[PDB]
């Protein structure tokens, strides 16, 4: 949580877009915030900037 | 909350003791250089387009 | 403001009566024009009364001004009388001293006695007193002149052990229209700058307060005092009463960690050396720090040349006017306070405020040190500037006017 | 308390708390109003009457050591002597009253 | 010529009508002639009556607005004397409804403004007229008489006015909830809003901190100190140059977040909270107390507080029976509940409060006299330690500011000599 | 030509107000002040008195 890196376990299919909400390093993401677009096989992603 | 006249605003300035320099009082005709005609003595499109 | 325009209160009644019936007269003072004149008078008076009631500004109001104060500011100063505690009292054995024994001090005191007392066989008893009038001259320890006493009462005196206080009176609307701008007793807002002056000024007998805060991280940034310790503030008061009241008031209006600061060797005399030990706290802890000073009593000189006026005007009028301004009795101008510089133009303005119809030609103002020999004739100049901790007063003899 | 009666405009005089008072109560449009006197010298004019708040507002008026007057509920001259009263509190009682007020 | 200056330094003098009417009659007589007739029938009587009515009306209208910015006044004026700080008005809503239940006959029309009553006898009307489908189910919309925050009990209603073939006005939980305001602020609780706001503002922080932190339920005592120096002023607080030191003692604090929220409102905009040098009271959490973001459109701040270090004391007492019978457990409970401060005048063994065997003997003497006391000695040690040696007892124990002491029922031991 | 040096303080007014006030003073608006009649010397002390 301090470094802002997230890991999915199962690889995501194509065209599945995720969002995230909460608070990080001061900035707030109350509204959904895009951080990942699963390309088909990758399961390691990182969070966005509020 | 609905004090519209500059009179009430200046009265509140006296009541609370704030200055009155930076506040614009009124755009009314009592202010200098306004009139119901007031087209005279200005660059009226014959001299320079303003 | 918003109080004028009664000249057209006549044409309205004329048009009214004309519209009422045809077109006829309303002139030459018959019964019809007399009714018209009556309408004139009543309408004008009603509009005048409306304009008087409407304008309620602090610089305009009177008597109802107290509510303009009570909207924000603290209540006026109630009249009070100063009592005496533990006044020695000696007489024969087994005597009772009844209440309201009108003891009299030698400069026409007329003191009373609060609680009835019985003299013990030791012959030494202490009786509590109370003064009669709000205006009471500070007495001196002597044998108080006795008016009413028993068949056994021998004498009464004032020992050093007795502790006295001071009264309060003479709160005219001039002080109310002056202390509006400054004594903003924002009891609601305590830990701030404008709040400290007003909360301290609630203490009795206190005349004026100054509070200057650095707001920076370097020394010598305020108008008139040095710093030593940065991130702090220093307080100066005049006419100071006993320590504890002003100490509690000062401690009750701050919040910062170490905002207290003695200025430097160039500042008003500190009241106490290390601190002021404000013993009690709401948290019951034994915290002790209060630091504050008093001003330097300067002295000012005025000399002015004027004309002779419409008729004869004695110089006593001008002297009384300038002295009254200096004491601060005139409404609006606070006069001379801790941190106010004398100005020749301001003094001339005060003179014109009191006695008009006189033509002032020259004005001169000078300031002199405490107890110093009277300033030389070449000392006077147009403008003098006082620092933060400099208080100056003017007497009757410091102003001379030999006018052309 | 104070003896009152059901009349739209009246005045009662009394000697209470080592002081001489003369009070006047009269209906003015919607709410009541009051005039308070002492020594024969007027104190206040047209004090609007509310339930629970004291009649004298200013420090130099109510006491160095005097008292003050409070109406339990909003005044109504039809109800005097039945449910609505006017009480007087001497200096110590009024002081603890104001202590309890806030 | 008959005008009175009825506005003086004191207030407004409003006259009785006989006086103004006599003045107006005199004015008209001086206008026309001393023998004129002023009666209701004559036109002059109409004019003088109009003048008197107008003059008294304007005088009274001025008098009513004599002193208004004093906050005793009411009816709109007081509204804005309030709203200069904060305040609301109106608030006269009526609980609108939705999704009603009606079972009726086929193709029947419901006439509007029907009267539906609930179990405690509160009357509510309908809003819009509607027909019924042949199946026998429709939904209505409801409005009551008085603009109050009434609550509908979850029970089927009852019918007061009956249309044709219509019954069973009942509920479904699918009914929308509109909770209405009911004239919540008339005239006097505005004054009390003023009172509370002025009371909250009046305190300093240190004054407000203890009182407003004690507001949390189950709290016992709170000790707050301001460092005022970078030195050791009372305790060794040399964390920052100008912190605030906060110690809170509780019987558990069932809500951890409540004290954080209480501390949040007690901030001064220029004072850090961080206190301690890894040796003072142990904080609940290291870096932050994870405050709730804000009651009103804000972001997540930080606060820091610490709790006292728990201690426990051993009490010895030697007594003689005297001239009555007392069971030792009674005296044990006496001392233990004295440690909590059940009796007035004694605050307790609060944070940073030492314990002395003199005060324990004072408690015993206060409750049960008639029992002589030989000796009472006291001791203290850190929490959880085994029983110390007989040499560890002393008359008085000086105790640190960030420590809290407790006494247990069996921890104290008595001896009947 | 008149020049005046004033600090704002806590309550301040537009300079145009002082301009109009002093100018209408010059003709003697106030009671007791005859104004700048012929042969009447002008002194800044009276300007200060007027603004006072």
């Amino acid at each position: 949580a301090q470094t802002g890196t997230v890991k999915f376990t199962q690889p995501l299919p194509t065209g599945v877009e995720a969002y995230w909400t909460g608070d990080w390093k001061g900035g707030t993401a109350a509204e959904p915030a895009r951080f990942a677009v699963g390309n088909g096989t990758q399961d390691t992603f990182t969070l966005s900037d509020p | 909350l609905k004090t519209a006249n500059p009179f009430g605003l200046m009265v509140w300035c006296i009541i609370l003791g704030t200055p009155s320099k930076g506040f614009g009082l009124y755009p009314k005709n009592s202010s200098w250089a306004f009139g119901r005609l007031r087209q005279n003595f200005i660059y009226s499109g014959t001299q320079v387009p303003p | 403001v918003a109080d004028t325009a009664d000249v057209l209160s006549d044409v309205e009644a004329e048009f009214r009566a004309a519209l009422g019936a045809n077109i006829n007269l309303a002139a030459s003072t018959p019964q019809g024009s007399l009714v018209a004149a009556e309408a004139i008078a009543r309408s004008s008076v009603m509009r005048n009364e409306a304009r008087i009631a409407n304008t309620i500004n602090p610089n305009v109001s009177f008597g109802t001004f107290l509510d303009a104060i009570c909207a924000l500011m603290g209540i006026e100063r109630g009249s009070d009388l100063s009592t005496f505690g533990y006044g020695v009292q000696v007489t024969g054995r087994s005597q009772t001293r009844i209440s309201t024994g009108s003891r009299v001090q030698t400069p026409a005191g007329a003191i009373f006695t609060v609680m009835s007392d019985v003299t013990i066989p030791a012959g030494g008893v202490a009786t509590i007193d109370i003064k009669s009038q709000e205006y009471g001259n500070i007495p001196l320890p002597v044998g108080n002149l006795i008016i009413i006493d028993g068949t056994i009462g021998w004498s009464g005196a004032k020992v050093i052990a007795s502790t006295r206080v001071d009264p309060g009176s003479r709160q005219m609307s001039d002080a109310e229209l002056k202390n509006a701008r400054v004594n903003r007793l924002a009891i609601q807002g305590r830990n701030s700058t404008m709040a400290i002056k007003a909360y301290v000024s609630a203490v009795p007998n206190v005349t004026s307060v100054n509070v200057i805060e650095n707001n920076t991280g370097a020394v010598q940034v305020v108008n008139g005092v040095s710093f030593t310790l940065p991130y702090a503030v220093w307080v100066c008061v005049a006419g100071n009463p006993d320590k504890q009241a002003v100490a509690d008031a000062l401690w009750a209006a701050h919040n910062g960690g170490t905002p207290w600061d003695y200025g430097a060797t160039n500042n008003g005399v500190p009241v106490d050396g290390p601190n002021g030990v404000p013993v009690r706290d709401p948290a019951s802890g034994r915290k002790y720090v209060v630091k504050w000073t008093t001003p330097i009593m300067y002295d000012g000189y005025v000399n002015v040349t004027v004309q002779q006026g419409s008729s004869s005007v004695a110089p006593e009028a001008i002297q009384n006017a300038v002295v009254n301004y200096a004491q601060g009795k005139v409404e609006g101008e606070e006069g001379l306070v801790v941190g106010a510089s004398l100005s020749a133009f301001e003094v001339a303005g005060a003179i014109a405020r009191e006695i008009p119809g006189i033509y002032i030609k020259l004005c001169q103002v000078a300031c002199v040190a405490a107890g110093s020999p009277a300033p030389a004739p070449g000392d006077f100049t147009s403008e003098y500037v006082m620092s933060a901790f400099g208080q100056a007063t003017i007497s009757v003899g410091n102003v001379r006017v030999t006018f052309v | 308390k104070i003896p009152l009666t059901a009349v739209p405009n009246q005045a009662i005089s009394f000697n209470a708390g080592s002081s001489y008072w003369k009070i006047r109560l009269y209906q003015n449009m919607d709410m009541m109003n009051a005039d308070i006197s002492r020594d024969g010298v007027i104190v206040c004019h047209g004090v609007r009457c509310f339930g629970g708040i004291p009649l004298l507002q200013y420090s130099h008026q109510y006491r160095p050591d005097y008292g003050n007057f409070v109406f339990d509920r909003d005044a109504d001259w039809t109800l005097f002597g039945d449910g609505i009263n006017l009480f007087y509190l001497d200096g110590a009682e009024f002081a603890e009253y104001q202590a309890l007020a806030t």
